[PDB]
RNA sequence: GAAGAUGAUCAGAUACCGUCGUAGUCUUAACCAUAAACUAUGCCGACUAGGGAUCGGUUGUUGUUCUUUGACGCAAUCGGCACCUUACGAGAAAUCAAAGUCUUUGGGUUCUGGGGGGAGUAUGGUCGCAAGGCUGAAACUUAAAGGAAUUGACGGAAG
C-alpha cells in the first residue's frame, strides 16, 4: 500500500524535472508534503504550487521551472543529532555552498543552515539541491 | 617481442644511415 | 506582433485547400495533435491550415535569418517534391539536395559534396530522414513540412501540410519561397502578383 | 557425468549405505 | 544465453498445455510450440485430372480436394525443411511468405 | 600424486658453480654520503641517450 | 567475358568531365585523342578507353548518364523544365467557381472569417 | 524497497541478518570455528618443531618437471604429521 | 562563480536550452540556436535583428521541440492561436 | 608544410577572428582539425596512458594490432583523451593524440569551502560511467592533493585540478573505461546546474554567422 | 508401455529401430510433496511514452445484415492475456515499459547468494510403509571455474 505520501509526492516531481516537464500532479497531498513544497519554494527550486480541494487527501499541481536537480526523502526519518549534521551534509549534498538537508524539528520545518542558526535538530526528512 | 618494443628505437637507429649517407656522398664528391 | 497584412488571406486558403494540403494522414502522432482540428469520416485528418499559415510565415522569418542564402539547404527525396525544391533554389539562391542524400555529407569533411548549411529544410521527416540524422550531429536546425504521421524528432518547425500529395508539396514550396523574397524586398508588398505560378514547382512525369 | 544420473548414483549409494549400518542398530 | 523471447511455443497467461503427436516421428509436442501448416491440396495429379473426366459417367462432376492439418515436432520440421534456420534478426519476422 | 624420487642429485648446479672471489672493490659510502651519490648520478650529470634513460645499461 | 575494368572505366569517364567538347562518336578519332591527353603505357589499353569512351559518349547523346558530371548538360537543364500551362490547375476555373471541399472542411473554413463559396461533397 | 527492512524500529532483523550472513564469509568461519585450532597441523601457531622422520622428494605438478625435495615431520607439539620443503639448491643434504 | 575578491574566476559560462532550462554542453551537438527574424510594419524583414532561441538536444530528441516553439514563440508574439496550454 | 582548413569553424580560427575555445565551447562547435587546437592551446602536453595490443583471429592465424591511448591536456582547465587503433604503435600513438585534441572539453574548477584566491578543486560532486567502471569526483579541501589511482591522477593533473577526492567503482582495471568514465565525469561539471549559474544569460550570435563570408569557400 | 524377452544393426551393443509384453497408465479410499513446479524474473503502492490489435464490463453513436431481438461498425474509458516502436533511463552484453525513476546512492516488506570443487556428501534431528522429503557440515583440494558477446575453425544444419 502507500506507506509514504512525501515519497509519492516527490517522485512525481522529480520524473517531471528530468523529463523537462514544467508541471506535476502529486496525490495525494499532506501538511508535510505542502510544508516540504513551501521550503523547496522558498529557495527557488520550484515555482507556484496550488492546492486543490476534493474532500479528500487533495491534490497539488507545482510549476518546475528546470533549476532542480534532485528532491528526495530520507525513509525513515532518522533522529538526527546537532552534531551529525556535519556528516549528513557531506553524503547528501553536492557541495559545501549550495544544497539544503531538510529536517523537521519540534520548531519546524527547515533546511540544515536554517537549523544552525537557530540550533535546533529534530528528525531528517529528505534534501534537495 | 609482445610489446612493440624498440619498434621506433630500430628506425631512430635507422635515420644515422640516411643522415650518414647524405653526409658520406656530400664529402669524397667535393673532394673528388 | 505582427501586421494584419500578415494574416492568412482567402486566397492563399483556396490554393491550400485546392492542393489537399489540408488533407492530415489517417493515424496522427501525439505530437502533432495540436495541429489537428478534427477527423473526417472517411478517417482522413483535417489540419488546422490556420496553424499551418503561422508556422509557414515563422519559417520564413527564421529562413530570412541566416546571412548566407547557400547555407540553406532544401531537401526532398520524394519524386512529387524533387521539382520543387530546385526551383525554390533557383529563386532564393538557397542550396537543393534532390533525390538521394550522400550518407557523410555533413559529417566526413573528405567527401564531395560536402556541405556546412546553417539550416536544414525538409520536405518529409520519413522519407528524408538520412538528411534529418546528421543535422543533429554538427548543430543544424531543421524545418520540417510535417504530415500527421511524420515523426517530430529533431524537428524544431513543424509546417502542418499533406506530404504525400503531388500537389500538397509545391504549393508550400511555392508559398515559402514567395515569403521568403517579399520579407528581402524583392516583392515589393504583400500584395502583389508573383511571376511565378504555383505549377512550376510541380513534379512532370517523363510523359509531359 | 550427467547431473540427473549422477544423483541416482548417490541414492542408489546413499541406499546401500543406510542397509549397511542397520546391521548394527 | 536465451535465444527467443517466445521460448520456441505460444504461451503466455497459462500454465500447461496438452501434447500432440508429431506425424514423422511420434513426439510428444505441446500445441502451441507445434509447427502448424494448413493444407488444401486437389486430391488427383494434375496429370490424371483429364482422362479421369473423361471416364467420368458424369458430366461436369468436380473432383473433391483433400484437406489435412499436419502437426510436426521440432526435429521432424527441422528435418524435413519445413522450417528453415533464419539469421538472428531475420527469425523475428513472422508474417507467412 | 606418486611421490619419491632419487634424492642423489640434491644440490647439483650450487655444486657445480665455478667459484669466483669478489674483487676488493672500494667500500661504498654510508649514510647521508650515499643519498648524495645517487642524486647527482640520476639529476645533475644525466646520461640520457636522447630520451632513452638507463640506470644499469648493459654494454650494448 | 567482355567486362571492362576498374582501371579502363573510371580513366574513360574523367576524360568526359574534363575534354568533352573535343570528344566524338568515333572510336578512331577517339583513339588518336586520347594519345596526347593521357599517358598511356600500353597500347592496349590506350584502345580499350577510347573503346568505352566512345561508348559513353554514344549513351549521353542518348540521355543523360550517370557518373558524368561536366559543365553545358545541367546548366541547360535548369530553364529546360519550366514548362508551365496558361490555365493552372490550381486556380479555381476548372470547377464552376468554387472550392469542391467536403463538408467536414467547410467547418474549418466558416471558423475563420471567409466567405468563399463551397459545394459541399460528401465521400461517407 | 531494496528488499531489506529499513524501518527506524527493524534494528533487531538487520543485526540478525548480517549476523547470519558473516557466515558466508569463509575467513570469517575459521576465525569463529577455530579451525585452525582443531584443524590445522600447526594449531593455529605460526610455528611447530618437529623431528626428522625420513628424507624423500616430491614430484612436480605439469608443465614443470622436477624434484621438490622435502621431509617428513612429526610434530613435538600435537605428534601430527606433515611433509615439509627444504628449500635451496642442496639443503637436503643439511638434514638428517 | 567569482572568487573572494570579486574577479570572475569563471571561464565559459554556458548557454540553457530556452524550454527546460538545462545547460546546453560544450559537446552537445544535437542542440541548435534558432535565429528569427524582426518584421517591420511593411512586411520587410529587418536585417540582422533577430529573436534568439536554444533547444538542448534533449529537448529535441523527445519530439517536444516543435511544441516548444509553438508555445515560446506564441508567448513572445511570434505566433497566434497555435498553441494551447489547455489540453 | 602548408595547413589548408577544409571547414568553416577551420577558415575563422585561420584568420583571427576567433581566438579562444570559449567561444567553440559557447555554441557547442564541432570540432573537426587539429590545427584548431594547436592555433588555440599552443602549449599543450601529452602522456601515453597505455598501450595493447589486440589480436583478430583469420582462417590461417592472428592478425595482431597496436591500440593506443593518449591524454592530452593544458593543465589549466582543458583537457582531452584519445583513443586510435593502427597497425603501427607510433602511428597509433600520433592519430590517437588527433583524436584526444578533437575531443577536448572545457571543466569548471570551483572552491571547497571559501572562495580565497583562485579555484583549486571541484564545484560539486561529478560521476562518470563507462563499461563497469565507475568514477567520482569528491570536491577537496586545499591541501589533499590528488586522491586517486595513478591513471585518475594524471587525467586530472593535465586538466588543472589542484584538489580533489576520488572513489571508483567496477572493474578499474580496465585502463580505457576508467579514462573515459572520468573524462565523462569531470566535463559534466558544465553540465550541473548550481545556484551562481541561475542566472539566465543572452544568446550571443554563432561566430559562424557574424564571419559568414570568411567561412564562405 | 519402464522391467523382462525377443528380430535386426554393430567390432561389441543389454540401446536407438522392429515385434511381444509385466507394473504402470484409468478409477475409489489413503500416502508421497518433488519438476527447466520457468516469466530460470517475490508481493503491495506511486510515477515516467507513444501505437495498433484483442478478451471482460460500462457509456455515447452507423452508406451494414437480420427478428418478422440479436449481429456488425465507430468512439471513449476502466481492468486483463499479449504485441509493436523508441530509449528519457538501465545494463558486461544478450536485452528490459521494467531488468527505468540506483555515488543525483533511503516508498513498505518477505526469502536467497559470498571463488571453484569435495556436496546437497557424512552426522544429528524430523516427516515417510518405502522410494525418499525437510534441515545440513567439516577435513581436504584447487588458480581458476563461470556469464554475455566478437573473430575464426568446424558441423553427418539451411539457402
Ligand atoms: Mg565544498
Ligand atoms: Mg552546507
Ligand atoms: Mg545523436
Ligand atoms: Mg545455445
Ligand atoms: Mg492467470
Ligand atoms: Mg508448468
Ligand atoms: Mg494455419
Ligand atoms: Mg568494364
Ligand atoms: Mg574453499
Ligand atoms: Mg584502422
Ligand atoms: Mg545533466
Ligand atoms: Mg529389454
Ligand atoms: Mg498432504
Ligand atoms: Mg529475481
Ligand atoms: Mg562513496
Ligand atoms: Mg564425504
Ligand atoms: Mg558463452
Ligand atoms: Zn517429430
Amino acid at each position: 500500500t502507500r506507506t509514504s505520501v512525501l515519497a509519492d509526492a516527490l517522485n512525481a516531481i522529480n520524473n517531471a524535472e528530468k523529463t523537462g516537464k514544467r508541471q506535476v500532479l502529486i496525490r495525494p497531498s499532506s501538511k508535510v508534503i505542502i510544508k516540504f513544497l513551501t521550503v523547496m519554494q522558498k529557495h527557488g527550486y520550484i515555482g507556484e504550487f496550488e492546492y486543490i480541494d476534493d474532500h479528500r487527501s487533495g491534490k497539488i499541481v507545482v510549476q518546475l521551472n528546470g533549476r532542480l536537480n534532485k528532491c528526495g526523502v530520507i525513509q525513515p526519518r532518522f533522529n538526527v543529532k546537532i552534531n551529525d549534521i556535519e556528516r549528513w551534509t557531506d553524503n547528501l549534498l553536492p557541495a559545501r555552498q549550495f544544497g539544503y538537508v531538510i529536517l523537521t524539528t519540534s520548531a519546524g520545518i527547515m533546511d540544515h543552515e536554517e537549523a544552525r542558526r537557530k540550533h535546533v535538530s529534530g528528525k531528517i526528512l529528505g534534501f534537495v539541491y | 617481442g609482445q610489446s612493440d618494443k624498440r619498434e621506433l628505437e630500430g628506425e631512430v637507429e635507422g635515420t644515422e644511415d640516411a643522415e650518414a649517407e647524405l653526409e658520406a656522398e656530400a664529402e669524397e664528391n667535393d673532394e673528388s | 506582433s505582427l501586421p494584419a497584412s500578415f494574416d492568412l488571406t482567402p486566397e492563399d486558403a483556396k490554393l491550400l485547400l485546392a492542393a489537399n494540403v489540408h488533407l492530415g494522414a489517417k493515424n496522427v502522432q501525439v505530437h502533432n495533435k495540436p495541429y489537428v482540428y478534427k477527423t473526417r469520416p472517411d478517417g482522413m485528418n483535417i489540419i488546422n491550415i490556420g496553424k499551418t499559415w503561422e508556422k509557414i510565415v515563422l519559417a520564413a522569418r527564421i529562413i530570412a535569418a541566416v546571412p548566407n542564402a547557400s547555407d540553406v539547404a532544401v531537401c526532398s527525396s520524394r519524386t512529387f517534391g524533387q521539382r520543387a525544391v530546385l526551383k525554390f533554389a533557383a529563386h532564393t539562391g538557397a542550396t537543393a539536395i534532390a533525390g538521394r542524400f550522400t550518407p557523410g555529407n555533413f559529417t566526413n569533411y573528405i567527401t564531395r559534396s560536402f556541405k556546412e548549411p546553417r539550416l536544414v529544410v525538409v520536405t518529409d521527416p520519413r522519407t528524408d530522414a538520412q538528411a534529418i540524422k546528421e543535422s543533429s550531429y554538427v548543430n543544424i536546425p531543421v524545418i520540417a513540412l510535417t504530415d500527421m504521421d511524420s515523426p517530430s524528432e529533431y524537428v524544431d518547425v513543424a509546417i502542418p501540410c499533406n506530404n504525400k500529395g503531388k500537389h500538397s508539396i509545391g504549393l508550400i514550396w511555392w508559398l515559402l519561397a514567395r515569403e521568403v523574397l517579399r520579407l528581402r524586398g524583392i516583392i515589393p508588398d504583400r500584395t502583389t502578383e508573383w511571376s511565378v505560378m504555383p505549377d512550376l514547382y510541380f513534379y512532370r512525369d517523363p510523359e509531359e | 557425468m550427467r547431473d540427473k544420473w549422477r544423483k541416482k548414483r548417490v541414492r542408489r549409494l546413499k541406499r546401500k549405505r543406510r542397509k549397511v549400518r542397520a546391521r548394527s542398530k | 544465453p536465451k535465444k527467443r523471447a517466445s521460448n520456441g511455443r505460444n504461451k503466455k497467461g497459462r500454465g500447461h498445455v496438452k501434447p500432440v503427436r508429431c506425424l514423422n516421428c511420434a513426439r510428444c509436442v505441446p500445441k502451441d510450440k507445434a509447427i502448424k501448416r494448413v493444407t488444401i491440396r486437389n486430391m488427383v495429379e494434375a496429370a490424371a485430372v483429364r482422362d479421369l473426366s473423361e471416364a467420368s459417367v458424369y458430366a461436369e462432376y468436380a473432383l473433391p480436394k483433400l484437406y489435412n492439418k499436419l502437426h510436426y515436432c521440432v526435429s521432424c520440421a527441422i528435418h524435413a525443411r519445413i522450417v528453415r534456420v533464419r539469421s538472428r534478426t531475420d527469425r523475428k519476422i513472422r508474417t507467412p511468405p | 600424486g606418486k611421490v619419491h624420487g632419487s634424492l642423489a642429485r640434491a644440490g647439483k648446479v650450487k655444486s657445480q658453480t665455478p667459484k669466483v672471489e669478489k674483487q676488493e672493490k672500494p667500500k661504498k659510502p654510508q649514510g647521508r654520503a650515499y643519498m648524495r651519490l645517487l642524486y647527482t648520478r640520476r639529476f645533475v650529470n644525466v646520461t640520457l641517450t636522447n630520451g632513452k634513460r638507463k640506470m644499469n645499461p648493459s654494454p650494448a | 567475358g567482355r567486362v571492362r575494368t576498374k582501371t579502363v572505366k573510371r580513366a574513360s569517364k574523367v576524360l568526359i568531365e574534363r575534354f568533352y567538347p573535343k570528344l566524338t562518336l568515333d572510336f578512331e578519332t577517339n583513339k588518336r585523342l586520347t594519345s596526347e591527353i593521357a599517358v598511356i603505357q600500353s597500347k592496349r589499353l590506350r584502345n580499350k578507353i577510347a573503346g568505352y569512351t566512345t561508348h559513353l559518349m554514344k549513351r549521353i547523346q542518348k540521355g543523360p548518364v550517370r557518373g558524368i558530371s561536366f559543365k553545358l548538360q545541367e546548366e541547360e537543364r535548369e530553364r529546360k523544365d519550366q514548362y508551365v500551362p496558361e490555365v493552372s490547375a490550381l486556380d479555381l476555373s476548372h470547377t464552376n467557381g468554387q472550392l469542391e471541399i467536403d463538408a467536414d472542411t467547410a467547418d474549418l473554413v466558416k471558423s475563420l472569417g471567409f466567405k468563399i463559396p463551397v459545394q459541399t461533397v460528401s465521400i461517407s | 524497497g531494496k528488499g531489506k527492512p529499513r524501518g527506524l524500529n527493524s534494528a533487531r532483523k538487520l543485526r540478525v541478518h548480517r549476523r547470519n550472513n558473516r557466515w558466508a564469509d569463509q575467513a570469517y568461519k575459521a576465525r569463529l570455528l577455530g579451525t585452525a585450532f582443531k584443524s590445522s597441523p600447526f594449531g593455529g601457531s605460526s610455528h611447530a618443531k618437529g623431528i626428522v622422520l625420513e628424507k624423500i622428494g616430491i614430484e612436480s605438478k605439469q608443465p614443470n618437471s622436477a624434484i621438490r625435495k622435502c621431509v617428513r615431520v612429526q610434530l613435538i607439539k600435537n605428534g601430527k604429521k606433515v611433509t615439509a620443503f627444504v628449500p635451496n639448491d642442496g639443503c637436503l643434504n643439511f638434514v638428517d | 562563480m567569482e572568487n573572494d575578491k570579486g574577479q570572475l574566476v569563471e571561464l565559459y559560462v554556458p548557454r540553457k536550452c530556452s524550454a527546460t532550462n538545462r545547460i546546453i554542453k560544450a559537446k552537445d551537438h544535437a542542440s541548435v540556436q534558432i535565429s528569427i527574424a524582426k518584421v517591420d510594419e511593411d512586411g520587410r524583414a529587418i536585417a540582422g535583428e533577430n529573436i534568439t532561441y536554444a533547444l538542448s538536444g534533449y529537448v529535441r530528441g523527445r519530439g517536444e521541440a516543435d511544441d516548444s516553439l509553438n508555445r515560446l514563440a506564441q508567448q513572445d508574439g511570434l505566433l497566434k492561436n497555435v498553441w494551447s496550454y489547455s489540453r | 608544410k602548408g595547413w589548408t582548413p577544409v571547414t568553416k569553424l577551420g577558415r575563422l580560427v585561420k584568420a583571427g577572428k576567433i581566438t579562444s575555445v570559449e567561444q567553440i565551447y559557447l555554441h557547442s562547435l564541432p570540432v573537426k582539425e587539429y590545427q584548431i587546437i594547436d592555433l588555440l592551446l599552443p602549449d599543450l602536453k601529452d602522456d601515453v596512458m597505455k598501450i595493447r595490443s589486440v589480436q583478430k583471429q583469420t582462417r590461417a592465424g592472428q592478425r595482431t594490432r597496436m591500440k593506443a591511448v593518449v591524454v592530452i591536456g593544458d593543465s589549466n582547465g582543458h583537457v582531452g583523451l584519445g583513443i586510435k587503433t593502427a597497425k603501427e604503435v607510433a602511428s597509433a600513438i600520433k592519430a590517437a593524440i588527433v583524436i584526444a585534441k578533437l575531443s577536448i572539453i572545457p571543466i569548471r574548477r570551483g572552491y571547497w569551502g571559501s572562495n580565497l584566491g583562485q579555484p583549486h578543486s571541484l564545484p560539486c560532486k561529478v560521476t562518470g560511467k563507462c563499461g563497469s567502471v565507475a568514477v567520482r569526483l569528491i570536491p577537496a579541501p586545499r591541501g589533499k592533493g590528488i586522491v586517486a589511482s595513478p591513471v585518475v591522477k594524471r587525467l586530472m593533473q593535465l586538466a588543472g585540478v589542484e584538489d580533489v577526492y576520488t572513489s571508483s567503482s567496477g572493474s578499474t582495471r580496465t585502463t580505457e573505461n576508467t579514462l573515459k568514465a572520468a573524462f565523462a565525469a569531470i566535463g559534466n561539471t558544465y553540465s550541473f546546474l548550481t545556484p551562481n549559474l541561475w542566472a539566465e544569460t543572452p544568446l550571443a550570435a554563432s561566430p559562424l554567422e557574424v564571419y559568414a563570408e570568411e567561412a564562405a569557400a
